[PDB]
């Protein structure tokens, strides 16, 4: 058996590295991006936007974010989704964004999950899986992004009834706003401190 | 053969979030321990990259942006495995790498480093491992840089990777260095990895016969992600 | 003989409050430094227990709790000497055990773990020492079990034990471990003690000419409190 | 000389191991508890109720706390009081609770201590010696209840003295309420952050 | 390939037959030298038996005698491999195992030991390898019993196990111990085997990655059969 | 290269856990037993009997025994048969058997072996193969069981005549009887003593 | 303090009935194995000689056979302690011995070595050991002697001791020799004892702060028995 | 913990240098022997004889042989006897004898023991523990003597029946027979060879 390679911090260029399109290195044809919505994805399409702060209070301008879901139907767009069932053909169901470099906001465009089977035959809430790396954190932080409007189905939810301390589930419910007709939900992520966001070790 | 959960990620084998040696760590490290959960569909699934997608020169970042020369420095062929820790090959994952060009200055307008810039390198590539977990790029030995942990602070030479590969839980972002580079020792963020074997585990070696005539050396780098367990009674995934 | 205090607790020999390791430390762990004070007659001090009080089986889980059948699982005699650090015996001391049982499973409707309850064990028991501080009781060998830590954690077999002496500056809780378990050397909780020789005072040890043929195993197990320093000048303790 | 066993939590089963009768676990015919005055017991009878708070200000629901202090007449009903004076018969000085499993609130039926004998000839206030162990908690937490009503013994008491930060001497001084005639005193244990109790190495 | 026979048994890497530590060997031994044979048809066959014939709780002892509840006792997994002397895999070879309960008792009115009976517990199960040579079983851990051959001796925790494969001389039957187990020191039946480094190719190894959070810990423990030489010349075999 | 894995005893249980079925523990739906014999079996019924006795001459009441044979034309029911001779469809040519708790004898119904080639194309006498477990036993004991009423084939039987102590062969011969039509062969086994039997290293 | 039975003789201490090396043996030595039995109250007890039967010179070989004058050879002290295996003293045994004289000739007619007989020695002697466990006893040092095993066999010097203590279970027979006697090395009969320690444990050890000067020299050897176990729960001896 | 001193042979003087008396050494005024009965020691007396035979039948004359047995009414005289029963005071209960030099027999005088208590409440059959050391015999051989006239005794026996070869039983049994009045038990030790005697490790 063998170990792990070690996790390193991205680093201060993480961000321009892993979206060189975004730093004006045009070295690839196609390029990552932050829109998961395809034209024929099937789905509500949603806005998923915040800023992630350090101790202190202050945006990091050097994050760098990727996502991971479940189509409209809760079905992954993965060869490991054993359930049987087929899933939306135009959707990736990943993407990658950096923050903007002055406000400190990042966003993706993307579509409401559906739920997805939990363990023993439970239920999840939908979610989406978010993922953090940046210069000063040494190991990607992960955590769950859930939506306020789901309020019946987070309460059954798995996952946040097995965080014990009732009230930092909260930390991992966005806020479902409407801005001239689109949806967004805005997560905002506090690495350290008061309404420090959960991370999980998954 | 029905799978089950990665292995639990073995926090010992990794740095800790805090580490006050790299200061940048202090205020951006979590006060409260992470959460441990167990794993669900979402958990042990990820996304698939189409080869297609690929452009021909992606994993050769000596003439990927290369206009009017070849870029400066030392030409290195880089190559090795992925495997998961039980010793499975990792198929089809997407290596991505970036770097600072032989001066150690990275492409960018926030790299006020006096190094110089190099017109004809760009720092970025990307490749999928194929069948057997093997992947290969060709590049330009990065150059050791100057950083401000404590004034006079200096990174040993390094590619940064990231590996996206069959599950979520796999997902990693690292950093190797090269044999021999005596800056490796004297490095905060390297020193942020607790036991030597594991800081060991970075360092690309050497691979002298497979270096080409009259043309790059190769360095060897393998790289494990975490595995699944098979599942033989009940599976509880679901 | 006039009595002084108790010699100082050496922090070196326990673990810390805040140990990251064991996540639940995190948040209950006071941040402040403990303040230090001079013993007065508080401290020196403590309750009596009258035997009286005791039934015949308190110290024998084995039976103790029995209904219709023994409880299944290894048979085993657990005995040792208290002594104080000075060695001393610290006679008449309440030793408290509380204890899984075989399938590692605690009688109690919060432990919802798979490994089956034993409806003719309990799990525990108490004794008084004797004059000479030895203690003895007889018990159902405690299986491993699984906790949340990390998500695959497991706790090596162990007992809890608790200990009422002479001084309220004496009152100790901890957990002993039986000789050869290989989850010791894995085990957060026990490697919150700094030192290897400390955790190895937690293992009790194998006592083979003690076993009982044809009936039960034993081990031997010491336990050190601290102790108290003679006064031969001035007295200040009032 | 030998080195101090060293310690190791309680557990997440201490407050059931240490009070079997209270977790329906019948295996004793003489069980310990939180009630510390006997019939004949002399002196005035108090209530001490409080919880215990983690560093999220959540109440923790499985402490297990025992107290020791001194009779009527600031004397230990303990073979190594040197006070010379005869101690209450009908008392045993020691008590053992856990919280209420929902609530959080643990409680002790006990006497106003008398003042006991300080060092070199000092007096102490009136006070009851309190040690705290739980799941989490490495070694048994060591504190002191003191009254507001006392706040004259209180102002010269040694041990309170010794305290530098004057601002902290506050936390170990519980308020006096009366509950439809029954005495109570509400001492509230903070063990991290604002306010954090005061825990003495003894 | 043409097969020829099967390597000579190295006597030297088994316990001799008699063997005066373990009392019952004296009357049990042959005074007479074993007479050494060349391999015919006979000695290089051997039975098959077919996968249809096994129930899908064969290989769960935790299972397959559960009446109204689960058995007590430490959840645990034990697989591995089968190979023959020149590391190939054994393949859909019968492998079956015996053993006590929890408390160290076996299922027959013969075992008259204290140690409590477990209803829900039978200690017997079987399966076939696969194509890999790869075996895996679901069953309790057996305690360590008492015994008579001096009056006070005990058996360490020990699974029994017995396989048929390719070829009669093959056929074993042996025992497998628990890392860590203290009375593997002591046991006069494993100290019948000469060498120190074939006692230990007995010990099954604890196997953390592969342990089932909150559930079962996993052991790990291969078997190594005689292996048959190709023949390049002469086959004399018939 | 490997060691082959060291032998242990079968143990006391061994008649027990490897014959379940026998010992009143019924956890599988098919098990293994001592008759070779199907409903098309092709050749001639026997039943093969004996007892098997320790150095004191009396019978073990705790062995268990497995033979193994070709099938009337002496054809083995195995894949590393090499004769190019299809064999009886209908005849696994393994059994197992322990011995009678209080008489001790033990058992097998099957079928008188056809004669099988030996090396260098000499020939075989007809021979059952016997394997023999017990508590005391070390490693299972090899040894071959002959018929009386072949004496032509055991002279010129490659394996007996390499048994040097002539007197020796003897013990490897079954008697023939006739029980009311059955044919019965009588093989007692010594493991000890005079007329020890002949054990084989294969 | 209710006691249980004596703790099973570990036979691994001790000589094998059967030693070729001592040729005597080989006639003398049963061919089956012993067989053990749980002790009963005819083990565990065992007869009392009481004080006053024992003359004054009962231990004291120098003079308990004088005629005319002292027998010629070094004169020399012997004492020690019996304690039990738990180390607890072993009061009121009785210790008898016995010797050969200076030469190494034993007072028989049966003894035919050329070794002259001392007309002042007889060799024989014996002791109760007091509350201690303690025993002395004065004599003049046994010389070595030839014997038959091999033609040139040749015993180093020693006292044959023999033990009647508190149980029959305990019941002891056995030799001690000198330190430094060269002899020892190659004693066919020391040399049954399987281990080395077990051998040490016959030497009796030179004592010079005890010597009395222009007098005898002193040789210190202490004695182990087997010690009985307490019993805490069932007493089931009856 | 200590480990037992370990035990050596005898030697070829061993029945001298312990019974010096009978080798003519006069060193001791009171001298042990093989006569346990003494004028008021109840219980009917009982000659017990026999010889002891090496591996080639032959009978050891340099054999040294002790006894250790109960009063008439199975009472040690012990202080370890724990039965709480009053023990005849003029019975020491052992004695030691060595063979005759050119006969070979050895004898004792001595009273046929009641029963004692065996273990868990069982009764032990009458019986005398007896010891033999000689050159040769490296650790003393233990054994037991029980007598033919107590069939029905025997036949309930705890140790008796721990012997599982029954063959063997019977060993342990001495003859009675009756020499002009007196009772004679003949008990003859084979300590190697057929009709093997017992020995025990206890
Ligand atoms: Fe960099
Ligand atoms: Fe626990
Ligand atoms: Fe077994
Ligand atoms: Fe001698
Ligand atoms: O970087
Ligand atoms: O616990
Ligand atoms: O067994
Ligand atoms: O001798």
């Amino acid at each position: 058996e063998l170990k792990e390679t070690p996790s390193q911090t991205g680093g201060p260029y993480v961000h321009i590295g892993l979206l060189p399109k975004q730093a004006n290195i045009e070295v690839f044809e196609h390029n990552l991006d932050n829109n998961l919505v395809q034209d024929n994805t099937q789905g509500q399409r949603i806005r998923l936007e915040g800023q992630v702060f350090d101790g202190l209070g202050l945006p990091l301008r050097d994050v760098l974010i990727e996502i991971w879901q479940a189509d409209t139907n809760g079905v992954y767009p993965s060869q490991a989704d054993t359930q049987g069932k087929q899933v939306d053909p135009n959707f990736l169901g990943w993407g990658r964004t950096g923050a903007d470099f002055g406000t400190g906001f990042w966003s993706f465009n993307t579509i409401k999950p559906g739920a997805v089977p939990g363990r023993k035959g439970s239920t999840q809430a939908p979610h989406i899986s978010l993922i953090i790396f940046a210069r000063g954190i040494n190991i990607g932080l992960h955590t769950r992004v859930y939506f306020d409007d789901e309020a019946e189905a987070n309460a059954k939810d798995p996952v946040l009834n097995s965080i014990e301390w009732a009230t930092r589930r909260q930390t991992l419910v966005a806020k479902r706003e409407e801005r001239d007709g689109e949806v967004v939900y805005r997560f905002d992520i506090r690495i350290q401190g008061e309404n420090e966001t959960v991370f999980f070790d998954i | 053969i029905i799978w089950g959960a990665y292995a639990q990620r073995n926090t010992e084998d990794h740095p800790p979030a805090y580490a006050p040696g790299y200061k940048t760590s202090v205020l951006r490290s979590p006060k409260n321990a992470l959460i441990s959960i167990a794993e669900t569909l979402s958990e042990v699934t990820a996304p698939h990259f189409s080869a297609d997608k690929f452009g021909p020169k992606d994993n050769d970042l000596i003439l990927n942006y290369a206009k009017d020369g070849l870029p400066i420095g030392e030409r290195v062929i880089v190559h090795g495995y992925v495997r998961d820790q039980f010793g499975r090959p990792v198929k089809n994952a997407l290596v991505e790498v970036w770097q600072a060009n032989a001066s150690g200055r990275y492409r960018h307008p926030n790299d006020q480093y006096i190094g110089a810039m190099d017109p004809n390198f760009g720092g970025c590539g990307r490749m999928l491992t194929d069948d057997n977990g093997y992947y290969v790029f060709r590049t330009i030995k990065p150059g050791p840089y100057p950083w401000r942990n404590r004034i006079n602070e200096w990174r040993p030479a390094h590619i940064h990777f990231s590996l996206i590969a069959d599950g979520w839980a796999q997902r990693l972002i690292s950093q190797f260095y090269f044999e021999g580079d005596t800056l490796i020792d004297s490095c905060p963020i390297l020193k942020t990895i607790p036991s030597e074997q594991q800081r060991r585990a970075l360092i690309a070696l050497e691979d002298k016969s497979n270096f080409i005539e009259a043309d790059s050396r190769c360095y060897r780098f393998d790289i494990t992600l975490r595995g699944r367990r098979a599942t033989y009674f009940e599976n509880d995934l679901t």
